[PDB]
RNA sequence: ACCUUUGGGUUAAGUCCGCGAAGUAGUGAGAUCCCUAGGAUACGAAAGUUAUCGACAGGUGUUAAAAACACAGGAAGGAAGGGGCAAGAACAGGUCAGUGAUGCCCUUAGAUGGUAUGGGCUGCACGCGCACUACAGUGGUCACAGCAGAAACAAAUAGAAGUAAAUGUGAUCGAGAGGGAAUGAGCACUGUAAUGUGCACAGGAACGAGGAAUUGCUAGUAAUCGUUAUCUCAUUAAGAAG
């Protein structure tokens, strides 16, 4: 069997999985589409943003589907960033030294923690006597 | 060869019981014993102003009943089904069956 | 698609050898942090002073997301301070990061009015701003200057923040921001 | 292989649009350079041909649904893809449908140039409206 | 006065002689110096980035910016 | 506000008057002797006892 | 009930009959109380919101959160 | 005219004024004897550089 | 008759730490549930689900005690966040139009009791309270894509309830081409009955950011945007509750 690692990523009410696979040349799909069809460019920058803090050279001979489902447009390009972050450190803990996946963890953590770790933040439920999550409806005197 | 046992009940700790109550015979008679799977609980609920009338400051209530549910399937033989339904009666729990 | 190298800002400014050039504001203005894309969500707002680690071209953009009416479009904030930084880059010839920097560092009134009294009546004076508050009302005047300006005139709201940036970088009175930094100073001077 | 998803919509939409015209495969609803596309529409198209754009987007939703093995695409659910939001005056703007009437008329079109085939629960593709698709794009990406 | 819906041949003239040392110029600059509407200031905008007088340097959406003859951009 | 309140004093106190050479530096020994000797029947209480006890201990 | 009502055609000889729908307070009155105002129609409850609230407990419902 | 003299912040006292707004520092100027008694409105930490506009107008309550 | 004694520090809380002619136990707070966020070694061969676990101001730094911040790691850090429950005493506070809960007074076949057909509650000189669309270009219009909380959708040749919308790309329009109020001859739907609702063609009012005053809101909060297989409901949401 083909080597292959998943993993999940999450933000707000989005879910993302990615799976990870050997491959003879570098490929990435999202929505089924390429980095230079994709329609949305947030996504893209988030994509390449990550891509750089790692090393191109652990990126290669190497292989990413994503899929996801829920949220809204920004939520998500996060909740694929973490899938993403997360399948390298995965793959390089069972198929290679584990010394230089302490290497790559360093340098995610050192840009930002929450490439690896999801964010528990959460829309605040909404109570009675007033329009949302804490404002109140107008008193009045006189 | 296959039965699927339905415990629906609206009182959690009387399901807790009657379910370890199961378990234990189905594991004293050792058939491959296992857990039952916890369902999804159904909600049903009500909101409604805490005063009979208009006057102070609009305070709401949300009651919800919880209908816990509790599922075992499980191989036995036709004899044992017959006869162990005898321990399926005289509970608050509701019990149903299904069979191929 | 267009680099496979270091990270820039939008993919094309370089990101390095940024100088503050007022040792007044030096720890409270961060261009270290190398980000593509103006935008995160890092939950520093929750702390004593994380709204100050929060980085620069942020701190710009969520100074448009105003007028009631914009709440919450921070991805039109960004599509729009794009397009500045094209201008400026072009303009002034200089990283459009630099002009950012210095825009801010003019545009800070250093001397203030205040009540001082306490028992008694309260009477006005003169009192003296700390750097973080100088920072937080540059940015303040820098935004109020250009939505004020794009409101009901026929030109395009990018090129109208190219305009105030390059002049309060350049410490013009040209600048809606500049003029409003000496009045605030002159009338300090007068209840001195 | 789903050949469809290595080209980009806005340059596949307006492609197959003239392949259409040239052939006359659909032809025009009476009144169609008057008629609007829903009642949540302001102004009828500014293109005339705005009927061709419908019968190219049409099939582009047909072939990615046969690449993803979907159940068969009925006349709601196509009504509920073309759908807007409706202006209400003083009231809080709302979803409305695309008409069916321009969406009957293309499918019926295409079934007696053979292109779309009838089943019990909706309409589906055939091989001569696959096989145009596919040679289009073996020249377009080149 | 209200805004004009000609370039008539003395004002053409002029601008080809104008757009040359001005660095980025856009639909505005023709509309608030001379007195072209905006759909006119499109039409002869679009024809001089054609004619190779003038450059296209952005159009992203309807937000569209143009260089001419004194444009240098940044350098490594 | 982090205060302790009544009962968890008072059993703190009582605890290392009572059992004192069992106890040492360590978290972790001292909520292993709470959960070994003690009544309590939440471990929110007994986190917040052992907590006190090895505050006390140091000084 | 569903009641029937006699109608006339356009000639005013021939005759037809229709029914009448049960909608309205009329039919939905308080199993508890009578009354036609703040009835709970839910889960098949017909019981106003006053007569509710003494009898949720007995019936089984809870105030969780 | 743009005179100004840079002053270090060795020290804070009191929260000051009508609402609390203002903080009473103490400063020594960086190229002089002087050391004063000032009051600042905006957050300040000690070791902190702040630009004066006199080096003589103070605030004797201290 | 009454007081338990010198009123010094802390917390959301007589919550606590000192000291005492006082000392010992309890109620209330607190602790004690439930939901939301992380966690298989359990269960399944389907690809999810549930979980006795996890956080204590614990660590470092702040030189009486009690607490505290500011950092740091951490899915979670100072009452983890949000609800829910919730002393004693009071008030001539509200409801007799919720009640086969109820005292006392009044009416009771020409009824102050029922029913039916109609009319009103919806009238219009005028003063007030709370909401909805606005006053445009950070807009209008045309097409095309495309994403929720998850999962329900005969048919329809102009048009006559439904599976987001903001939003993303290209065109277009150009400073009352913004706005849709009063009104005409129609074309359909619900209904026992249109007076109610939908549709097409007109028509095109004020309003160009609001005096004295005044109301909430500390983070996934405020404001924006839709949506209700939530409640009212034959047909009717510009209301609440999510
Ligand atoms: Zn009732």
């Amino acid at each position: 069997s083909i080597a292959q690692v998943i993993t999940k990523g999450t933000r707000k009410t989005a879910i993302s999985k990615c799976v990870c696979s050997e491959s003879n040349e570098f490929q990435l799909m999202v929505d089924n589409m390429t980095l230079d069809v994709h329609h949305d460019n947030f996504l893209v920058a988030k994509i390449k943003e990550i891509m750089k803090i790692i090393g191109y050279e652990h990126l290669e001979n190497l292989k990413f589907e994503l899929t996801t489902r829920g949220g809204g447009p920004i939520s998500r390009a996060y909740a694929i960033r973490q899938a993403f972050a997360k399948a390298v450190i995965s793959y390089f803990g069972k198929y290679y030294d584990e010394q230089r996946k302490q290497d790559i963890k360093e340098q995610i953590m050192k840009f930002d923690r929450a490439a690896l770790v999801a964010d528990p933040r959460r829309v605040e439920p909404k109570k009675y006597g007033g329009p949302a999550a804490r404002a109140k409806y107008t008193k009045s005197y006189r | 060869i296959n039965v699927e046992l339905r415990l629906l009940c609206s009182n959690k700790k009387l399901l807790s019981d009657l379910s370890n109550r199961y378990y234990n015979y189905l594991f004293q008679n050792s058939p491959t014993a296992k857990k039952p799977r916890v369902l999804q609980p159904f909600i049903c609920d009500v909101t409604t102003r805490k005063s009979p009338c208009g006057q102070g400051t609009a305070t709401w209530s949300k009651y919800k009943m919880i209908i816990h549910g509790r599922m075992f399937a499980l191989q036995m033989t036709h004899q044992m089904l017959k006869d162990s339904a005898a321990f399926l009666q005289n509970t608050d729990v509701e019990v149903r069956l299904t069979l191929k | 698609t267009e680099t496979s190298g270091d990270i820039k800002l939008f993919g094309r400014y370089p990101y390095t050898d940024l100088e503050v050039k007022d040792i007044t504001l030096e720890k409270y203005i961060n261009v270290a942090s190398k980000v593509i894309l103006p935008h995160t969500s890092s939950r520093l707002n929750t702390k004593k002073f994380g709204r100050t680690k929060i980085p620069v071209v942020e701190r710009f953009v969520n100074a448009m997301m105003r007028k009631g009416r914009n709440n919450g479009k921070k991805t039109l904030a960004m599509r729009i301070v794009k397009d500045a930084f094209f201008i400026i880059e072009g303009v002034t010839g200089q990283n459009p990061i630099q002009i950012l920097v210095d825009a801010i560092c003019n545009s800070g009134p250093r001397e203030d009015s205040a009540r001082i009294g306490k028992g008694g009546v309260m009477k006005r004076s003169s009192v003296d701003v700390s750097p973080l508050r100088r920072i937080n009302i540059a940015i303040f005047l820098l935004a109020k200057g250009v939505r004020n300006s794009t409101f009901k005139d026929i030109k395009m709201l990018p090129e109208i923040i190219a305009e105030e940036l390059i002049n309060a970088a350049k410490n013009t009175q040209s600048s809606f921001a500049v003029k409003k930094k000496e009045e605030i100073e002159r009338i300090a001077k007068s209840n001195r | 292989n789903t050949e469809i998803f290595k080209v980009r919509h806005d340059t596949f939409i307006p492609a197959l649009s003239e392949y259409l015209r040239t052939n006359k495969t659909v032809v025009p609803i009476k009144n169609f350079d008057i008629i609007k596309t829903s009642r949540g529409k302001e102004t009828s198209p500014l293109d005339i041909n705005w009927y061709y754009t419908r019968a190219a987007s049409i099939i582009r939703k047909l072939l990615i649904s046969k690449a993803k093995n979907e159940k068969p695409l009925s006349i709601v659910r196509f009504s509920s893809e073309y759908g807007c939001a409706k202006d209400r005056g003083n009231r809080p703007n709302k979803h409305v449908r695309a008409s069916k009437g321009i969406i009957i008329k293309i499918l019926n079109d295409l079934q007696e140039k053979g292109w779309v085939e009838k089943k019990e629960n909706g309409w589906t593709l055939k091989k001569e409206a696959e096989e145009v698709s596919k040679q289009l794009i073996e020249k377009l990406i080149n | 006065v209200k805004r004009h819906e000609r370039v008539e041949d003395d004002i053409f003239n002029k601008i080809v002689k104008d757009v040359k040392n001005m660095r980025i110029l856009t639909r505005t600059t023709l509309s608030e110096r001379y007195n072209l509407s905006l759909n006119i200031s499109i039409k002869l905008l679009r024809f001089l980035e054609e004619n190779q007088i003038i450059k296209l340097i952005s159009s992203h959406r309807g937000s569209k910016i143009y260089a001419g003859s004194k444009y240098e951009p940044l350098k490594v | 506000g982090q205060i302790k309140g009544k009962s968890v004093r008072t059993a703190s106190k009582v605890i290392v008057e009572r059992y004192f050479n069992r106890l040492t530096n360590d978290f972790y020994d001292n909520r292993n002797v709470v959960i070994d000797v003690a009544e309590i029947r939440s471990k929110k209480l007994r986190n917040k006892v052992s907590g006190c006890v090895t505050k006390l201990y140091k000084r | 009930m569903n009641k029937q009502m006699i109608k006339y055609n356009a000639d005013l000889e021939t005759t037809f009959t229709v029914e009448r729908k049960d909608f309205g307070r009329t039919n939905r009155r308080c199993r508890a109380c009578f009354a036609y105002n703040g009835v709970i129609r839910k889960y098949d409850l017909m019981i106003c919101r006053r007569c509710f609230r003494e009898y949720a407990g007995d019936i089984g419902f809870k105030i969780y959160d | 005219s743009e005179e100004v003299y840079i002053g270090e912040v060795l020290q804070t006292l009191e929260k000051t004024g009508p609402g609390g707004g203002l903080t009473m520092c103490q400063v020594q100027l960086k190229d002089q004897k002087r050391t004063l008694y000032r009051a600042i409105m905006g957050p300040i930490a000690v070791g902190d550089l702040v630009a004066l506009l006199d080096c003589e107008r103070e605030h004797r309550r201290g």
